RNA sequence: GGCUAAGAUC
């Protein structure tokens, strides 16, 4: 109570903003998870 | 070949509507450019053909890419350790991923034309209400424009152009681009008004930029790009990162929460943090119910997904209109690759030379929305009195304050989040409604160190878990999703309780465990004399131990340094195989100058690393795997004609390598030196010729202070301050009491932010300079090594005993003096002719050259 | 984020498609005979 | 202060020291031996 | 004490300890030992370099791991 | 006592050359010595002693389950005075 | 074998990359 | 440097038809007046075929100032979101457009 | 009187009902195997 | 069945409204 | 005549 008063955005409550993570494969290897996570950890 | 024989047989079979004037290599050379054109990631396709021919065409080149792109992905996977070995593979790793990091930077930018994802333009009117609103409250003055007949603008001009030659030429360097940036800096050193009136001219008027090249980096663990630019407009964007730095030192629009600066970047971060936490109001004492939470964490999305209308009204807010469209214009002009050519306006680029003032935008802007509009006022404090990076305006500011700390690093974060007993049930029971876990599932996924995980880690308690997952839920949800995330990957949040007496935190260079003796702490081991021991500023006894071992990610790099020195041996001299480790053990062993000494792992990884280029450096001489090399070979210095390696580890001479004969006029004066007591070193560690930051930092606090003293006795007294006067006070100190001294101290005090551009500046070299700890013009000199050459020339048998395992008896010198000069790998391999071909060296062998 | 089209509709509605696409028995039920 | 100008200008400067990446210019050993 | 390897061709690579002021008939008689041949029938050679039958390990200044071509005579 | 018997079968066939057999039953209960309510003993973390202070550490090792969890000196709010 | 082998940090066979043998001889 | 002038614009145009158009180090082989750089800007806003070289028209005009208040920085992005793909003229363009309206 | 009670927790913490499933079925062959849930949330056996 | 040669190498609106009314909130 | 990092290339 009265510790976050100066926040601006309130609470977000949203990861990907459709479901808790993808689930879904597609036949696209650039636009998949594997191609995603490749980009993101072993590139910066 | 299978896939392309396999092509001219499906393409003689499916449907060529018989003999009717076949396709022959030129239909397999229009399947050639389709992969070819399909590789630069550009839209061309092959238009102007058959429908099935065009199908089949694209069916093996849809599968190509599938084997194409599993075959980048296998070798990535393999090229953090992998094997170890790597010939032409890192050159086609490296430019396999280049092609890949392109194409998804392509259909990002253009989803942002086409798609909206936006930065939450509802949200974003609060954003900018934020920045003006904190703005107005520290009543801050803008950044003025440019004045034409500015008499700074001379020692800013001086100070940028001086980085731009420093870091480019340096020694045998020569390129096409490379004569137009040499010649563009003296045609500028030799009229500093023509090179100022050309950068007027070019923001004032030229609102837009030419095409920058796009290549990544040479790092095995994780590639960084280098954004190669116009060489014009290189000099332009180098006086106004300069001029930007100059006016936001005098007008203090960069607050002290967010500090990269060059006022101590290792030990400040380190230890004035270390210090920070063991002052605050009773942080040790946890037995009312209080309970502390240290959360470290990286934001990983305030380089892409910047918004460059937001960056641009938030220019406008702190510079004038004229240098606002020109530094958001630079961040959007192109993205040129080998064969691509990708769009802009969708991110920043942080490879300019400007990018120090835009980081220093977006560190004030994430900064006020993680902790807040009136948590910022009571954190840093008025402008009549502003605080240090780690003090308070009063005991009652840091009493009420559920974030005590907040320190932010370029990327990374930290904010040592205090809670009462109180605070911390209310805000668990928020987390649980919000984020329930019945099968205890909160404590499933939780990062932890690796400093002894057995009674030194986070203890995994139900209250302590609970607490790790809402303080970091409360930091998440305050910042936005299209601005800065924070994922739970990266990030590492350790509690402190009853329960859990250790504290853990990974620092801006390596890990540190806090934990105070009288809170019942751990095992307390204590491999060297590297374990800190943090006062308390009021009761000045001691407080709280602070244990400093090397990170992870630091060993992991190294091991790929050292692997990159020993995979390229035999493609260049021996002399310049040993060269490398020496700047690059050097490079290690300061910065880590307390953590080397007490890590048992980092230690093993120097006596494999030594032993492993020994083993390297004996291969190109001669490959018949001798049994003992001398180590007089590999020690010796490179004025006695040696290769120089620093010795970090015991590897001890034997008793047979330290004898010398001389037959002046009597006889064979056979001279030996006793040492065989114990035993006979060759060379210490260079851990015992360093001076640690815990000793280091205590010995600048009397330094300064007798300086201070003799500044105002020479003051008082009327009397000039002689170098007898400061004979003692000439060490070291905080930063080189040298540098105060120097030539150029009147135009290196005009150039502020000397850590931050010099941290940018290995991103947007091609090279990975190991600069990043602190430079020579601002810090100075610290790691004075000239008294280890002194004691590896004693310890190896003096001047005498390493020239007699030379070939200096056959030269026919009378004294031994100065007489220095697969050329010098002849050289090298002939002064060492009785070190390196004996009966001992070289066991089975009895061939004769000629007669 | 993303931008796809989903495969509810192309596969239609009556064919259940599944996409499985690991972690079922670790070379244990088919390498050996089962506990009978 | 007013201190003596035998201490003061007694070196060059403005350079970072370690320039560059490039591991081969020996930048230990600052004073050579004799 | 110098460890001198008799290495010789075929596998016949054998180690020797001696003393420093040894003399070399002494040695092959440690060689002999551990070789399994008559040590007057032993020659030992180091490129056409015949050793004699009565000069000390000393003399030669066989070091440790000096290894020795050993043949038959 | 069974709070210390556990592996004393295993024990005395190990130390007896393999020529010993013992089995455990069920006997009725004893006092063990100290007192949960007294205060001023220190229990160690690690290795217990065998003074007589072992009902402070197995009250306090009874708190892994809730009710009579650390700081057991609640009694007088149930026992308060009048 | 003139070497004292304690004062070595943690051990030293054999420097020549060929330790087959992973043993110390206390067990 | 390299303003691309007539002759330059006849040696690039010469290097597009007989050597390439993606061959920077072929037509920086037949020129020895300006860089590879310059000679890839030369074949994309002055030499370029397909460029619109004219008609700022009132059409042109107001997708030039919608795309002003939309995107005051970013030219090389707005030049083909008007259609112009100019990215040099757009700026020009904008200058006489605030010009005219400066009063 | 089963004086001995030893805990038993699963290692994933996602397969709590498979655990609690085969207690109950432990405590059907058993007869002096009583599962007694404790407060804490521990699945406490008590033993012989 | 025609093969035409293939030799090029060296050998829906763009636009969206909420960047125009990003500006528009940014502007006002 | 194919695949190799517009193959790197003034």
């Amino acid at each position: 109570r009265r510790w976050d008063d100066d926040v601006v955005f309130k609470n977000c409550a949203k990861g990907v903003d459709d479901q808790k993570k993808d689930k879904r494969f597609v036949n696209d290897t650039l636009r998949s998870e594997f191609h995603k996570k490749f980009m993101e950890k072993y590139i910066k | 070949l299978e896939l392309r024989a396999a092509v001219m047989h499906d393409i003689l079979d499916m449907m060529p509507e018989g003999i009717k004037q076949n396709k022959a290599r030129t239909i397999l050379q229009h399947l050639s450019e389709a992969w070819r054109c399909w590789k630069a990631n550009i839209p061309w396709k092959v238009p102007g053909l058959p429908t099935p021919i065009e199908n089949m065409i694209l069916r093996y080149v849809k599968a190509k890419a599938d084997w194409w792109t599993n075959t980048a992905h296998y070798n990535r996977e393999r090229i953090r350790r992998g094997a170890t070995v790597d010939k032409t593979v890192c050159k086609k790793n490296l430019g396999r991923l280049t092609r890949l990091y392109l194409k998804a930077e392509q259909e990002r930018q253009h989803n942002y034309l086409k798609d909206g994802p936006y930065i939450t333009a509802e949200e974003a009117v609060a954003v900018y209400t934020t920045t003006v609103h904190w703005l107005e409250s520290r009543r801050f003055s803008p950044i003025p424009f440019p004045p034409l007949s500015y008499k700074h603008d001379t020692k800013l001009l001086i100070l940028a152009l001086e980085r731009l030659k420093e870091a480019y030429s340096v020694k045998s360097r020569l390129n096409q681009s490379q004569r137009e940036e040499l010649g563009l800096i003296e045609q500028a050193y030799d009229n500093p008004h023509e090179a100022l009136s050309r950068i007027k001219r070019h923001l004032l008027t030229q609102r837009a930029f030419k095409e920058v090249g796009i290549e990544f980096m040479d790092l095995y663990s994780h590639l960084v790009p280098v954004y190669d630019v116009e060489p014009l407009e290189k000099i332009t964007d180098a006086y106004l990162d300069q001029y930007l730095w100059y006016e936001a030192d005098k007008r203090r629009l960069f607050p002290p929460w967010i500090k990269p600066a060059d006022t101590e970047p290792p030990p400040l971060l380190v230890y004035k943090w270390c210090q920070g936490i063991n002052n605050l109001q009773d942080v040790w004492e946890t037995s009312e119910g209080e309970c502390n939470v240290m959360l470290e964490s990286r934001f990983e999305k305030m380089y892409e997904k910047i918004d460059l209308t937001l960056l641009n009204r938030l220019l406008r807010l702190i510079v004038d209109h004229n240098i606002a469209d020109y530094m958001t214009a630079k961040n959007n002009v192109v993205i040129n690759y080998k064969d691509m050519n990708h769009t802009n306006s969708y991110g920043i680029i942080r490879g300019l030379q400007f990018a120090s003032f835009i980081v220093q935008y977006y560190g004030l802007v994430m900064d006020l929305l993680v902790l807040g509009l009136h948590r910022a006022s009571e954190m840093a404090g008025p402008p009549q009195m502003p605080n240090d990076f780690l003090s308070f305006q009063d005991i009652a500011t840091e009493a009420a304050h559920p974030i005590r700390l907040f320190c932010r690093y370029i990327d990374r974060i930290h904010i040592f989040f205090r809670f009462t007993a109180d605070e911390a049930r209310d805000l668990i029971q928020r987390y649980l409604t919000e984020h329930p876990d019945p099968n205890n599932e909160n404590i499933v996924g939780y990062n932890n160190k690796k400093c002894w995980p057995r009674d030194a880690r986070m203890r995994l308690m139900k209250h302590d878990v609970n607490l790790g997952r809402a303080v970091f839920w409360d930091i998440k949800n305050r910042l936005p999703r299209s601005v800065t995330t924070v994922q739970w990957e990266n990030s590492f949040v350790s509690v402190y309780s009853k329960d859990n007496p250790n504290l853990l935190f990974n620092m801006c260079g390596f890990e540190c465990r806090i934990l105070p003796k009288c809170r019942t702490s751990y095992e307390e081991f204590t491999h060297k004399d590297g374990v800190w021991n943090l006062q308390n500023e009021v009761t000045k006894e001691r407080t709280a131990q602070c244990f400093l071992r090397v990170d992870d990610e630091s060993m992991q790099r190294f091991h790929n340094r050292v692997r990159q020195i020993l995979m390229a041996s035999g493609s260049t001299t021996f002399t310049k195989i040993v060269n490398k480790w020496n700047t690059a053990l050097i490079g290690l062993m300061t910065y880590f100058r307390e953590a080397v000494v007490n890590t048992q792992e980092l230690l093993d990884l120097l006596v494999k690393c030594e032993n492993k280029i020994q083993t390297r450096i004996k291969i190109g001489l001669n490959s018949k795997m001798p049994s003992r090399f001398p180590p007089v070979v590999f020690y010796t210095p490179k004025e006695l004609g040696g290769l120089g390696m620093l010795s970090m580890g015991h590897v001890l001479i034997p008793q047979s390598d330290l004898r010398w004969s001389k037959q002046t006029d009597v006889g064979i004066t056979h001279f030996r030196s006793g040492m065989s007591h114990e035993e006979d070193q060759l060379i210490p560690n260079l851990y015992r010729y360093i001076q640690p930051w815990e000793s280091e930092f205590i010995d600048s606090q009397r330094v300064w202070a007798e300086y201070a003293l003799k500044r105002q006795e020479a003051i008082a007294q009327n009397r000039r301050l002689t170098l007898e006067d400061l004979e003692d006070s000439w060490d070291r100190g905080i930063p080189r009491i040298n540098t105060l001294f120097q030539k150029d101290r009147h135009t290196l005090a005009y150039d502020k932010g000397w850590r931050v551009r010099t941290d940018f500046k290995q991103y947007q070299v091609l090279k990975q300079n190991p600069f990043w700890w602190t430079h020579q013009r601002h810090d100075g000199k610290l790691w004075n090594l000239n008294n280890y050459r002194t004691d590896m020339i004693q310890a190896l048998g003096g001047v005498e005993g390493i020239l007699e395992h030379t070939l200096f008896k056959g030269t026919y010198f009378p004294t031994w003096e100065g007489l220095f000069w697969q050329i010098p790998n002849r050289r090298f391999t002939l002064w060492w002719s009785p070190t390196i071909n004996r009966a001992n060296v070289y066991v089975g062998f009895q061939v004769q050259l000629d007669l | 984020k993303k931008y796809y089209p989903t495969a509810e509709e192309v596969y239609g509605p009556e064919v259940e498609t599944i996409v499985q696409e690991e972690d079922t028995q670790p070379l244990t039920e088919p390498i050996i005979k089962p506990v009978k | 202060v007013q201190y003596d100008q035998r201490l003061f200008n007694q070196s060059k400067g403005m350079d970072s020291g370690f320039a560059g990446g490039e591991d081969e210019i020996y930048n230990v050993y600052d004073q050579a031996w004799r | 004490m110098i460890e001198v390897v008799c290495n010789d061709r075929l596998g016949k690579k054998v180690r020797v300890k001696c003393n420093t002021d040894d003399t070399i008939g002494d040695l092959k008689k440690l060689i002999a030992a551990q070789t399994g041949t008559r040590w007057n029938k032993i020659v030992l050679k180091k490129w056409y370099t015949i050793f004699k039958d009565h000069v000390s390990l000393g003399d030669y200044e066989i070091h440790d791991g000096m290894n020795l071509e050993l043949y038959y005579q | 006592p069974a709070i210390d018997s556990f592996g004393f079968e295993t024990d005395l066939r190990t130390h007896t050359q393999g020529q010993a057999f013992s089995l455990s039953v069920f006997h009725h209960w004893q006092i063990v010595p100290g007192d949960p309510l007294d205060k001023s003993i220190v229990i160690r973390p690690l290795e217990p002693q065998p003074a007589p202070h072992l009902a402070r550490e197995f009250m306090i090792k009874t708190r892994r389950r809730k009710g009579l969890s650390e700081d057991v000196s609640i009694s007088k709010f149930f026992d308060d005075p009048m | 074998d003139h070497f004292n082998k304690t004062i070595l940090p943690k051990v030293m066979q054999v420097k020549n990359f060929g330790r087959s043998g992973r043993t110390k001889y206390t067990h | 440097g390299g303003v691309w002038r007539n002759t330059e614009d006849e040696i690039l145009k010469a290097a597009v038809m007989k050597y390439g158009k993606n061959q920077w180090s072929r037509i920086a082989s037949l020129l020895h007046r300006k860089s590879a750089k310059q000679c890839k800007a030369r074949w994309y806003e002055w030499l370029d075929p397909s460029i619109k070289k004219t008609e700022w028209s009132r059409e042109e005009e107001e997708k030039l100032l919608h795309l002003a208040k939309l995107m005051p920085t970013q030219w090389r992005t707005i030049a083909p979101i008007i259609g112009r793909t100019a990215a040099q003229c757009l700026e020009h363009y904008e200058f006489l457009l605030d010009k005219a309206a400066q009063r | 009187t089963s004086v001995i009670k030893i805990a038993v927790e699963p290692v994933n913490p996602s397969e709590l009902p498979k655990m609690l499933d085969g207690l109950r079925k432990v405590n059907k062959s058993y007869p002096s195997l009583t599962t007694k849930v404790e407060e804490s949330g521990e699945h406490v056996i008590l033993g012989t | 069945w025609k093969i035409p040669p293939c030799i090029s190498n060296w050998k829906t609106v763009h636009i969206n409204e909420n960047f125009a009314k990003l500006a528009e909130a940014l502007y006002i």
